[PDB]
């Protein structure tokens, strides 16, 4: 976040150096509230994979063994919160930095976030997209 | 003009098919309370469950082509 502030006015803003740190503080304000709401979501999806899982083993036709396979999903949720953390991080950069940017400008600097996301120990999502990720579909149509 | 179309198709079942995963797994835990002691209606669902043998695994066919799809995509924005 240091590192990023200190790229986004240094390739941003012209003007002599008059501005300083503002966006940073809500940039961090901002991930706070957004990994607090996103764990306490997988949780909730866990607790949704948990209760299908004693749900299945109190039936054990044909059909019922891949709802284990149906299951494996459980695997799947460690490696999905493992990037939830560094995906926040863009979330929040994009609430904060990105507003006032244009359609090039925000793509420019979203490749040095996210080469600074790729050597730093934090795993972020490959496929992401701002929208599909904090927006839900019922507030999407309804805008 | 088939990867334009199939791009926006690609993040649309996405979502459309796992609202209908989250859609159908709801139809089944909600069913399966109501019909424990009573008859084998579960069955009724479990052919539109067995429908979603191609829409559970249709993700992972759209999945497995992504990974194929969106490097191919990055390669054209280029040019």
């Amino acid at each position: 976040l240091i590192h990023f502030d200190r790229n986004f006015y240094q390739k941003m803003k012209v003007g002599v150096n008059p501005r300083s740190p503002g966006y940073f503080i809500d940039g961090l304000r901002a991930l706070v509230k957004l990994v607090t709401a996103k764990y306490q979501d997988l949780q909730e999806n866990q607790r949704f994979v948990n209760v299908g899982l004693e749900k299945l083993n109190e039936s054990v036709k044909s059909l019922t063994f891949e709802k284990e396979r149906w299951l494996n999903t459980t695997k799947q949720f460690s490696k999905t919160s493992q990037e939830l953390i560094g995906n926040c991080i863009i979330s929040s950069i994009y609430e904060t930095y990105f507003g006032h940017l244009n359609e090039r400008e925000r793509a420019d600097m979203l490749v040095i976030l996210k080469r600074l996301l790729g050597k730093f120990a934090v795993k972020y999502d490959v496929n992401y997209r701002f929208i599909d990720y904090l927006v839900t579909l019922d507030e999407k149509m309804k805008w | 003009a088939e990867m334009q179309r199939k791009r926006e198709d690609l993040i649309k079942l996405n979502t459309e098919y796992k609202l209908k995963l989250k859609n159908l797994e709801k139809r089944l835990l909600e069913e399966l309370n109501n019909s424990q002691g009573n008859m084998l209606e579960n069955d009724e669902l479990m052919v539109t469950l067995n429908n979603l043998k191609k829409e559970a695994m249709n993700i992972e066919k759209k999945l497995s082509e992504s990974e194929e799809f969106f490097p191919q995509f990055d390669n054209l924005v280029e040019e």
